[PDB]
């Protein structure tokens, strides 16, 4: 029958057409994919910087915490010196 | 061979190297092309931090590579300096820094330009020629600054 | 003529693609 | 030939729609890992977030240290200048 | 009997995707 | 109303609240799940931070929402412990903090255990049960840690 | 003699080779230039897969073609 093959006919285009609609969505969901891992490299990056900012604060601190004795001594030189002169 | 090193705030170096080159040398090659001082940069290629005794052979570094770089935000000597204010404030040297490159950093703090400077180290003014260590100045080592009027 | 995997929806016989959810009959 | 030719056509039909359901499949795979890498760019807008509070850390620290060495010198001077005085008797 | 309009490859007019990158005809 | 924050490492704490509940209640809370001081933590909303005098209603903060936050190495207020070895250590602490607290934390760090430990603050051993405010402890005090023998 | 090799990346590699060049002399070219395997190269001219085992004379591949590169 010549009608049913006009069924048969639009469909196929049809489904033809929704297969290439389909590749140019999967098409660019591909480029995402790839564009996101392309990002992804950087959290390696960050991740090391953030461990060198963490060593930096453990640094100063080491820093504060020597400064901070010097003074003490200094204060504690001074009390001394006062209290003897404050006989 | 020719090899690009990407900072993390997008910019992009190029440098010329060759494999026998160690990683103390890149980043010497990285201060010469950009100022940074080698104990401030940290280098990574293919998510593994770089040593400095190694070479790029020794991390299969080939043509065109990319490493990244990140950078501390302090390095391995710091000096303080006592402002008009008697306000102290610090700076990141290396021994080997002039003294007019460290009027150039306290400008960059303070906003007061290098020939308006004068900076005194233990009773003595310092000459812009000389650097840190040819005064023996050490870590934590605290410098006088001192105002003069030439120029604008 | 046929329902669909998914969203459950019955479509037509020409149709390829599910009208609602827009996914092919045989997934 | 009519039998031929719509035998022809209708095996046409169900590999076009066996290729739209392979490639849906293949689609479903894709929108799963995508989902699963946005999870992971999630996490480094926090490590951006983290690192920046490190700094700021860093110079709290770092004022903290610079106040002490304000204080010494303060001391240094104080101690300086009474030895002088006590060298006055 | 009809070439793909990507690796210019041809294929089998009851081909309806490529053999070769498993593109549709008309992608 | 329930929200979830999210930690760097993975984890996700989920908090029962309300939309009334102001930054420092919401920080409060997750000190009572994780322990985390509320000095130490901060707390992000769709790229914004969030600021302790504000309400959750005040970001648009609904039902299901995702906080995200992250972890100061640092605190508001510091201690100094002293060994007579010349050891300097700073501890972030709390006003609130117990003696028993401060010798914890002396523990995971030098581990010498809080039995042995003898904590002198201004002349004066301080004792277990009360808190840094009960002995005048204030902002980078130092106290002198001697072994027992 | 020149040929090029398209990819479906839009780009386009140059090579160096001659008609006696077996199928395989040529896709370990295209490997050791731009370092695609070759178990996933699959090269198109004329509507035809080439044989390893064959030669680019086999095909008639003269100066100037442009094969097809396809990935797998
Ligand atoms: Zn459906
Ligand atoms: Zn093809």
């Amino acid at each position: 029958d010549r009608a049913v093959l006009k069924e048969l006919s639009e469909k196929l285009e049809l489904a033809e057409k929704a297969l290439a609609s389909k590749q140019l969505q999967m098409d660019e969901m591909k480029q995402t994919i790839a564009k996101q891992e392309e990002d992804l490299e950087t959290m390696t990056i960050l991740r090391a910087q953030m461990e060198v900012y963490c060593s930096d604060f453990h640094a100063e601190r080491a820093a504060r915490e020597k400064i901070h004795e010097e003074k003490e001594q200094l204060a504690l030189q001074l009390a001394v010196l006062l209290k003897e002169n404050d006989a | 061979m020719q090899i690009f090193v990407k900072t993390l705030t997008g910019k992009t170096i190029t440098l010329e190297v060759e494999p026998s080159d160690t990683i103390e040398n890149v980043k010497a090659k990285i201060q010469d092309k950009e100022g940074i001082p080698p104990d401030q940069q940290r280098l990574i290629f293919a998510g593994k931090q770089l040593e400095d005794g190694r070479t790029l052979s020794d991390y299969n570094i080939q043509k065109e590579s990319t490493l990244h770089l990140v950078l501390r935000l302090r390095g391995g000597m710091q000096i303080f300096v006592k402002t008009l204010t008697g306000k102290t404030i610090t700076l990141e040297v290396e021994p080997s820094d002039t003294i007019e490159n460290v009027k150039a950093k306290i400008q960059d703090k303070e906003g007061i330009p290098p020939d308006q400077q004068r900076l005194i180290f233990a009773g003595k003014q310092l000459e812009d020629g000389r650097t840190l260590s040819d005064y023996n100045i050490q870590k934590e080592s605290t410098l006088h600054l001192v105002l003069r009027l030439r120029g604008g | 003529r046929w329902a669909c995997q998914s969203c459950t929806f019955e479509n037509e016989a020409a149709a390829v693609l599910c009208s609602i959810c827009e996914r092919p009959r045989l997934a």
